[PDB]
RNA sequence: GGGUAGGUGGUAAGAACCUCAGAUCCGGAGAUUUCCGAAUGGAGCAAUCCGGUAGUUGGAAACAGCUAUCAUUAAUUGAUGAAUAAAUAGUCAAUUAAAGCAAUACGUGGUGAAGUGAAACAUCUCAGUAGCCACAGGAAAAGAAAACGAAUGUGAUUCCGUGUGUAGUGGCGAGCGAAAGCGGAACAGGCCAAACUUAUCAUUAGAUAGGGGUUGUAGGGCUUGCAAUGUGGACUUGAAAACGAUAGAAGAAGCUGUUGGAAAGCAGCGCGCAAAAGGGUGAUAGCCCCGUAUUUGAAAUUGUUUUCAUACCUAGCGAGAUCCCUGAGUAGCUCGGAAAACGUUAUUUUGAGUGAAUCUGCCCAGACCAUUGGGUAAGCCUAAAUACUAAUUAGUGACCGAUA
RNA sequence: UGAGUAACGCUUGGGAGUGAGAAUCUCCCAAACCGAUUGACUAAGGUUUCCUGGACCAGGGUCGUCCUUCCAGGGUUAGUCUGGACCUAAGCUGAGGCUGAAAAGCGUAGGCGAUGGACAACAGGUUAAUAUUCCUGUACUUACAGUUAGACUGAUGGAGUG
């Protein structure tokens, strides 16, 4: 029933519902963990349409990983707020850096 | 082990029988003797083979 | 038990002994020794009986039987009351299966034997699955409705072709007989009887 | 098929009920029970537990539920019937629709 | 990469004990064939963030319901320790 | 495919879902199948560690993901190539097979004791048993007379009964014990070498690939004719049909009263049967339920048999020539052993030595010679009857019923 | 039955508290022994016996509200520490190969094999349980890329040191 309208899509949607089925079924978990998962079945149906998207492209031979290895879109969002912790680490770091050279050397000039 | 390369013929294990008929084990061992031959351009290679073997090489003019 | 090398021997030595009972030449004779064996005959010069013996592979492969089963058979119409040569003859076109074949609806006496054995086959005071019991001269043996069920038909047609010694409606799938078959309807395929006293040599 | 489906009327043939009318809310086939409202009443020994939010309550006096009753001791209620009387049933396999369908032995009526 | 190596984030005492304080120490289980880079890539690929350093936990099993009539044993566990750099703090839940 | 109205494996209730676009469940066919383990990239203290190579994606590279491959031996082929000119050894690469396990069971072969008995013990027995090892197979082994054996005789092998505890063999002691014949189960006989001939190899062939041949009342080859186009196999591919195996469908007949907690017991009156096997149902049910007898059914996989065609094999009786071929370190013999019932001996086998002949030939018929007769060694393959049950289905038991 | 007998396997007093119940549990004050050790750190081994809370079926040679017992939860953070990714000793394995009825034995090249050799982190603080590992402070080592300046680079082999 599901599997038709599955067979009936092509391979290269089917990666992106796999891969995406992967991150609900991550987040799903992580929330069963947290205690936040009103819904616990959600992770079983998730697992077998997982299941069932391996057999249907798995019937062509064809694979799962590969074939988004290929083909990707990057990220985004996640950038801002890391860059400026990074920034200020180094700076910091540098600046320690800086400071310890100094002394060294102005103690060896002495 | 102590067996012809050309056949197959190894050792024969039979009784050692004496007066009273005492029995003991006794192994009767074919006679490897080094020989040399001429095969594929006249190769030479020694080959440890039974006395019968030998004999048999000899008559049939590959020994030369 | 090492590295025997079987070409560093055989070439070793190009005649010897072993190489020459092994010989990879040899071929595969994977159909002579079959057809030959298969069945032979001929009559010869010291013994006479060579005319005999061949005879009694053509009756038997005749009916498509074993050995052993002929045996038995000539040994029950042996003993009796007199000169039985018209008995045996009974005996012999009694096999129910043979009936089928010379019933008419079946191509060939083993395909009958086979239908006979598979179930396809109804009796009179009984029923059947072995295609070995003797019959008597007069017996009916109407055939089943399931075979008429699988329409292959083309078998009615050879059962109205029928011998004289076989009365048999066709379609309407029934059968029996009187007046057993006498000599001329057992043709010169096989037509002598000093088998017959040969049988009592080899069987008392 | 089967003899029994959850929903059709049946009644009691042996036992205390007899001619014990009710509807079968749930069948189980492999215990070969049957659970039938308004007969077999029992009445559990109700016991106090608090240690969910539900259980910190969990009001139970003298319920009384449905006990399983074997398959064997029920029987089809007639109702098409203008006199309703117990019998056996068929699997008659009618061609209109090609379905199975039950019909009694002691009269002409399905299911 | 696959990211089947991030099973479950755990939360005690010491996990909230680290989770204060400037720089944030976020424990999670993981694979326990998993390694240190793996663990990197994975919450490179899944968070955005690149851990500062990351140490690694083994639980070795011991017995477990001792005495019960059907005694078993414990399950494998490695912890890994992430710690983001100063000032981030993300949620674990909520994406 | 079957099959439904329930399902989410047991200790197991509850929470939360799925399910009439046909769920769960059963059957057939597939997909995925972590690590160790023959384990086989290398190692290693099993389920661990450390990699190489060729790709591909990120990185600025180290690097990190994602794939495939990388053991050894044997055979074939190709390349390269030492001492040493050639050539090999060796080296490399490719392809094809082998590794291991189990059925506390059957087979073959090698090796192979002792307790014990003989009222001691050494010959002997135990026993070619236990054990160890190698190789299988679904059975294995054996197998088509250089045979039995004493006759106007039988005519591969195997297995059962008898012959009989007989002839014999035994410190003639303990003991051991056939081979003929007869009655049965099953039955099947084939194929190479050599002659002769064809083609090719610096044709020194003495080698390779073909035609011809497979024997004993001798066969075959050489030359010359007649009759033959068939019958049959241990046989290849296909097509068709039948009988099954792996899920299932249908499947008759009862109420009342009484004791009783409860009827199915008991009693009254009935009913069905190709179903009175069995199980359950609050006691002991042919008619309450599931079933059973009986009639049936398979999309898919698989087994047996048959028919048709189709490759591949398969064929008689004469004449003349008097020529050729018929399995050699072989059969015999000697020295030590063994197998057969036999404690070594006519027959079979072999560790050492020696060593023949070629149908007017050779072997055999319990030393041996002659006559008579039987059979054709030193080449190969062979179904059936025979041995066993770890497992699958159905079933049975004057077998057990928690110390059995 | 012996028999409620032998035995209960080196260490005191008191005050307060908990508790239904205290010579045996908690706290305090003493007291007595160890003090080249009954003190502290670890190897091997043990394998959760470690921390918190609860319990007193069973076990504790008595008792027990208590336990190294049981239940539930938690606890072990490394470029620098101990070992691999480095090296070898005794020894093991060991393609080829030799030997041997069979199984196998020996053994070369290679590979393993520390109890040895080489290798960069110290001080303090923090939780009930981890700390050269977490935190603070100050350091060091090895790789890769870019860049600046100088220089010709020099091993699978030879030699020295080790
Ligand atoms: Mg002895
Ligand atoms: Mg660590
Ligand atoms: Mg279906
Ligand atoms: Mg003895
Ligand atoms: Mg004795
Ligand atoms: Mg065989
Ligand atoms: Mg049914
Ligand atoms: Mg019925
Ligand atoms: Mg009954
Ligand atoms: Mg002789
Ligand atoms: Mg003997
Ligand atoms: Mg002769
Ligand atoms: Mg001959
Ligand atoms: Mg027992
Ligand atoms: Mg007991
Ligand atoms: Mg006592
Ligand atoms: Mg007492
Ligand atoms: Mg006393
Ligand atoms: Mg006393
Ligand atoms: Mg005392
Ligand atoms: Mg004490
Ligand atoms: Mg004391
Ligand atoms: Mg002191
Ligand atoms: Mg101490
Ligand atoms: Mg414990
Ligand atoms: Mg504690
Ligand atoms: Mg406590
Ligand atoms: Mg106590
Ligand atoms: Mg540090
Ligand atoms: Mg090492
Ligand atoms: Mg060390
Ligand atoms: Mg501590």
């Amino acid at each position: 029933t599901v599997a038709k309208e599955l067979r009936q899509k092509s391979s290269e949607e089917l990666v992106k519902l796999v891969i995406k089925l992967k991150g609900e079924l991550l987040e799903y978990r992580f929330k069963l963990a947290h205690g936040e998962l009103d819904k616990p079945h959600l992770i079983n149906q998730t697992r077998r349409l997982l299941a069932t998207i391996l057999t249907i492209l798995t019937e062509r031979k064809l694979n799962w990983q590969e074939e988004q290895a290929k083909y990707k879109l990057l990220t985004k969002k996640t950038n801002e707020a890391a860059v400026n912790a990074w920034k200020q680490h180094l700076e910091a770091n540098k600046a320690k850096l800086l400071k310890s050279r100094a002394k060294r050397e102005d103690a060896s000039k002495k | 082990a102590k067996k012809d390369q050309l056949t197959l013929r190894g050792p024969l294990y039979g009784n050692n029988r004496s007066h009273s008929k005492t029995i003991t084990r006794r192994k009767w061992n074919v006679n490897l003797q080094p020989c040399k031959v001429k095969t594929a351009d006249g190769k030479t290679t020694r080959i440890l083979v039974s006395t019968r073997t030998l004999r048999t090489l000899k008559k049939h003019n590959r020994l030369s | 038990k090492y590295t025997g090398s079987i070409f560093k021997r055989s070439r070793r030595l190009g005649f010897s002994l072993l190489e020459n009972n092994k010989e990879f030449s040899k071929g595969k004779k994977r159909k002579t020794i079959p057809g030959q064996h298969g069945n032979r005959f001929r009559s010869s010069t010291m013994s006479g009986y060579a005319q005999q013996l061949q005879e009694k592979q053509r009756m038997q492969y005749m009916y498509g039987i074993t050995d052993k089963q002929f045996r038995r058979l000539f040994r029950l119409v042996l003993k009796q009351r007199g000169n039985l040569a018209v008995n045996l003859f009974r005996v012999l076109e009694s096999r129910l299966d043979n009936i089928v074949y010379r019933m008419g609806f079946a191509p060939t006496r083993r395909s009958a034997r086979q239908l006979v054995n598979h179930g396809h086959v109804l009796l009179n005071d009984r029923t059947v699955d072995t295609p070995s019991i003797i019959l008597n001269p007069g017996d009916k043996v109407r055939l089943k409705a399931k075979t008429i069920k699988i329409p292959i038909v083309k078998a009615a047609s050879e059962s109205g072709v029928v011998s004289p010694f076989v009365e048999t409606n066709n379609k309407t799938f029934e059968g029996t007989y009187v007046r057993f078959p006498e000599r001329s309807e057992l043709p010169a395929g096989i037509n002598e009887s000093y088998v017959v006293e040969w049988y009592k040599r080899l069987v008392k | 098929m089967q003899r029994i489906k959850k929903g059709d009327k049946v009644v009691v043939i042996t036992g205390k009920n007899k001619g014990g009318s009710g509807i079968v809310l749930k069948i189980m086939p492999a215990r070969q029970q049957a659970i039938v409202e308004g007969l077999n009443k029992v009445t559990r020994h109700k016991k106090k537990d608090q240690t969910t939010k539900r259980a910190a309550k969990q009001s139970t006096g003298k319920v009384q539920q449905e006990a399983p009753i074997f398959l064997s001791k029920l029987a089809l209620f007639d109702q098409k019937a203008k006199q309703q009387t117990i019998g056996k049933i068929k699997y008659v396999m009618d061609p209109k629709t090609n379905k199975k369908t039950r019909v009694f032995k002691k009269s002409n009526n399905t299911l | 990469d696959v990211t089947n190596v991030l099973l479950k984030p755990v939360l005690t005492e010491k996990v909230y004990f680290n989770q204060m304080g400037e720089t944030k120490k976020y424990v999670f289980v993981v694979n326990p064939k998993a390694s240190k880079t793996r663990v990197k890539l994975a919450f490179e690929l899944v968070y955005g963030i690149k851990p500062l350093k990351v140490n690694t936990l083994i639980r070795k099993p011991t017995t477990i319901r001792g005495g019960s009539r059907f005694p078993g044993l414990s399950k494998l566990e490695k912890l890994a320790v992430i710690t983001l750099p100063k000032g981030i703090a993300i949620s674990v839940t909520g994406e």
